[PDB]
């Protein structure tokens, strides 16, 4: 059951360009 | 330099001609058959819109003359045996020179000529799908021969058999028998025998039109069942076949908590309807089951996203009558008015979502606790202000001001600040209990400056990104605490050069702050909202650090014993020192993997209850 | 409610007629430029095709006959004073007849000809990119009027002339002046008079006919300055070259660590080259194939059928395929067999390629893995067949007990050198080796005469039980390998038991002695612990208790099991708090701890009335 839920992770990119502005 | 070869001294002096465009019909059909649809499957769906238009048009054709409504359906019949597909239909049919006109030009469609004599663009242009002409040869696909015995709905006309090999001659002879409408035989290749078997076809008509105007059998039993609600108007559809529908297309079996019917004309033709779903979302769900329709059948685009990322938690269904398509009727890929469909989609679910919240706090208060997380990856990845302040206006927080257990959004938060104030401060705990009790809420407990308390993860990142709301700086309560301008001095001094000796490499600045009152010590970073996912995302993953600024408190009793302990176990004082350290850079959240911390403490705790 | 109409009653009756299929041409020039390309761009990308594909026929015309080749150029014409777009060749050109029949003619193209003329299949079938026949009506997407200069290279033909505003009516005359070749002037439409500069062309050309076979020029100047080095043998093309193709590719200053040239027939027609960079991978190589496909050196712009693994997108280069089926819009079929076998052969010439420079140097690819491990653990959480699974696996590099620290080792080697008879791979989660080799997990494990791998790295142990296989050996953690395998005085020790059993009932389900531990108070064990690390980073401390299981194992020979003795009894207040800190740090030594901020107030408050004796 858990080893198929897959985690998605998705716009892990997206976090980190908000990240870049602020500092 | 640049080497050109375009010139002008080039002139006419021949007498111009005039020709008419040409087209080789054997190239068009090797087209049309390999070269055109990616998917093998997708002709019966042709066949069927065919067969649904011959159908509308007969019930036009009626609402012309007035008469009764005879029985108008299709028919899907499978044969392994003989290994044949048959789809029959009740519509107007084809006279021989109809047959003639439009089965055998390629691009020239009967839809179209119907269409242009309607006159009212209201009454079938809705529901008539068929517009390029090539969606018959689209059968060539899998036949190795094709029959269509075809009889118009005149009183009067006869039967028409025509036979094509697609090899671009085709024949007709006068058939005899033939019932009015249309009967198309496919005998399938050798190598697509799989659409000679029940289970295939009833999975591909479902999967593409199953929605059909018109009552649609295959091998007898019909498997519509289900009319499409999106295009009745809210009021006619009922609660009980809204969670029918919701459960047909989000192929769940709950019921949906907010259902929105959304249907307007004039920026463009949109019948939408969107289900949440009562239960919690799914690790896959974080097309997304809102699959793009055109006059009743699936596009099946599953590119374009015709609905935003982070509104992909809502299922239901969209259609639209001027969407444009591919020859293959398949969505045009970064087309204006899909992206206009989609803003205007976007739009359209924050207003509902906000009138949600407006009628129905505590509802719209435990969707938030299932679905806050989709509203949070918007915010994260929007582009434009005004939709960042849009999704925000979604987000519930709770604040100090105000009892455990109820929320409220940014716009009632600053409904109710100060008019000097000009900043919304917002703190990250996993618990209130926790946020209640943090050093930073403390620090700020002199002034009586409301704060949000943020528990679910990448709050403090949602925040960042927002940076303002309503005119509104958000700046968080370490941020406002750095950017801020009993343990007698002499001996703080003392014992602060010691502790600067022993945490040189870590603590890069180390100072003394005079607004604690239970916690010993305090770690301050100037992007610490920034830094405290930084460093998640580091840990996390190996891609492309910090200099934490330590406060201790003089009225605490743990500090106040470091002047007694380091003149008894200077050893003992230094562990008691890293451990203070690491339970600051804990509570600070920019602690790495505490299980490093584990034996430092047990080696703390071996020695400091030595005394009992 | 089973009913039919389907029946065979129809036949035949009259004599059976015959007739040829007819085309709309109209409605086909309005399918063409109105509903076959979803970029309006694109109509250059078909027309410089075209003038490649004319220069490749003149060459085949000068190569046959063996005479002089003079220049072969693209040139690319704008002018925005009048609005107008001009794509010249030099090659074969074009007669009356030819024009009246490859340009008025819907899906009839002259390239097919010329192929099937060719009887060797070998020089010019691999460099023509036209098979269609409706490439250069694309041009009306955005011109109301296309006016093309064409005149043969046969030796004496004459200038022509071919207006035609795309209503389905062309005319042709005879034109003066006109140069060898085909010269197409576009006048933009109103709304499309973007494509009337520079700018918007050069960004055109550089997107789908970089790599043309021939020089292109835009307004004069040429702009491709980089040859397809995915064409000729790997032995040809030197490191500079590399660099340079990887630059372009890329869109990165760097030099790429690892270089692939892949050149295979026997299954289908790959043309390949790969590069693994040298810097880190960044935060948007992580999210979503950065591989780009061509088809006779011309871009196909998928974007979406991921002809690469998901887990190998770290990886930049391009692909070159003859055989790949694209639809009328020159797109990718999406689905297609032949892109599915595509897409296995590259995965399995990757994981060799890894494999092999694995083999060549192993300081290289201990670097290379310590970059771009993610990837590798990705595609193994996210494969589906197991022999792709244990492939994958194959490129894992985790040091262990055996061998001293930063030699890291991989999973086969480690099998080589394992008992007899043991079945079993055993694997320890640390953030480091230090803390690996001090776990209490593994000097519980310390009794077996066996050999574990370390792992630091996150999304680690969710690899390695989604692996649950290498090599025919199952693969069991050392904290589930503890749970399945089956000082202080025996009244102190049990009545001490029952003690935190009644104050910790609520968050531990079981306590237990473990006699396996010596320099750890205490331990946590769960039964699915792998898959309960991972459960509690996706889903007050009483509710992952109720699912968790938090099995509490105590060493009586520790300093803080012996001290409680007496500190149950002399201050029985502090025992409490001693036992809580006690199961939070076996709690954060299992990695069972969400946020261990809650604890920080309890330690703290622990410490103050812990050591005020001093
Ligand atoms: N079963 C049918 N009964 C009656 N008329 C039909 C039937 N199938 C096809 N036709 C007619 O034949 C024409 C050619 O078929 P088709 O290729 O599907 O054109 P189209 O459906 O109108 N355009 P498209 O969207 O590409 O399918 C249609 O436009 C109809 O006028
Ligand atoms: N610039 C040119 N010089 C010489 N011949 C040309 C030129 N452009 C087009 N032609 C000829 O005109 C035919 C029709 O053009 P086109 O529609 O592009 O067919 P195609 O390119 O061969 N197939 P496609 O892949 O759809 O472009 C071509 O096949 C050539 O024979
Ligand atoms: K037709
Ligand atoms: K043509
Ligand atoms: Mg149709
Ligand atoms: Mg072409």
């Amino acid at each position: 059951v858990i080893k198929d839920l897959v985690p998605d992770l998705s716009n892990f990119y997206a976090q980190y360009k908000s990240i870049e502005p602020y500092l | 330099p640049l080497h050109s070869i375009i010139s002008s001294t080039e002139s006419v002096q021949g007498s111009t001609s005039k020709h008419e465009f040409q087209a080789e019909t054997k190239k068009l059909l090797d087209i049309v058959a390999r070269s055109l649809y990616s998917e093998k499957e997708v002709f019966i769906r042709e066949l069927i819109s065919n067969a649904s238009d011959a159908l509308e048009k007969l019930r036009h054709k009626l609402v012309s003359d007035g008469q009764a409504l005879p029985e108008m359906e299709i028919h899907l019949q499978t044969n392994a045996e003989k290994g044949t597909i048959t789809i029959q239909d009740t519509g107007i049919g084809m006279t021989q020179e109809e047959l003639v006109s439009n089965l055998g030009t390629i691009a020239r469609s009967g839809s179209k000529a119907f269409l242009d004599a309607l006159q009212n663009q209201a009454e079938a242009s809705s529901k008539i799908i068929g517009q390029f002409g090539v969606g018959f040869y689209s059968a060539f696909m899998v036949a190795d021969r094709v029959e269509v015995y075809s009889r118009s709905a005149a009183p009067g006309s006869l039967g028409y058999q025509w036979l094509s090999d697609g090899s671009g001659v085709f024949e007709i002879a006068e058939a005899s028998g033939v019932r009015t409408g249309t009967k198309i035989i496919i005998h399938l290749k050798s190598d697509c025998k799989e659409f000679s078997s029940e289970a295939r076809v009833r999975d591909v008509v479902t999967k593409y039109s199953n929605f059909v105007s018109f009552p649609l059998y295959l091998n007898g039993r019909r498997m519509n069942t289900l009319q499409a609600i999106w295009m009745m108007d809210p009021k006619d559809v009922g609660e009980w076949q809204h969670e029918e529908f919701y459960r047909y297309v989000a192929q769940a079996h709950d019921k949906p908590r907010y259902t929105l019917h959304y249907k307007t004309d004039a920026p463009l033709n949109i019948r939408s309807i969107f289900y949440v779903p009562d239960m919690k979302p799914s690790m896959f769900d974080v097309g997304s089951s809102v699959a793009l329709y055109s006059r009743k059948v699936l596009i099946q685009t599953k590119a374009t996203d015709i609905l935003p990322k982070w509104l992909r938690f809502i299922r239901g269904v969209v259609d639209s009558e001027d969407i444009p398509l591919n020859l293959s009727r398949e969505l045009l890929q970064e087309s204006a008015l899909i992206r206009k469909l989609r803003d205007v989609l976007q739009q359209r679910l924050i207003k509902f979502f906000i009138d949600q919240s407006k009628k129905d706090a505590e509802k719209y208060a435990k969707f938030f606790e299932d679905y806050g997380l989709f509203m949070r990856e918007g915010i994260v990845t929007a582009t434009e202000q005004e939709v960042k302040e849009d999704i925000a206006k979604l987000l519930r927080y709770e604040s100090s001001a105000l009892p455990s257990g109820q929320l409220t959004s940014l716009s009632e938060y600053a409904s109710r600040m100060r008019a000097g104030t000009r900043n919304i401060y917002y703190l990250c705990a996993p618990n209130r209990h926790l946020a209640e009790h943090s050093p930073y809420y403390e620090a700020m407990k002199k002034k009586d400056t409301e704060v949000l308390f943020c528990f679910e993860q990448f709050d403090e990142l949602t925040l960042l990104h927002l940076r303002e709301f309503d005119k509104k700086k958000l700046i968080s309560v370490e941020t406002d605490i750095v950017v801020d301008h009993c343990l007698s001095e002499k001996e703080t001094e003392e014992l602060m050069a010691w502790m600067r000796n022993v945490l040189g490499s870590r603590v890069t600045n180390v100072k003394v702050t005079l607004r604690l009152d239970t916690h010993p010590a305090m770690v301050t970073v100037l992007e610490m909202g920034a830094a405290r996912h930084f460093l998640r995302m580091q840990q996390l993953a190996k891609t492309q650090l910090l200099q934490p600024t330590l406060e201790i408190n003089p009225r605490h009793a743990l500090i106040k014993k470091l002047n007694q302990l380091r003149a008894s176990e200077p050893g003992l004082a230094q562990l008691l020192v890293d451990q203070i350290y690491e339970n600051a850079m804990i509570a600070a959240g920019l602690v790495d993997d505490p299980r490093a911390m584990v034996g430092r403490l047990n080696e703390l705790l071996v020695k400091a209850l030595e005394r009992h």
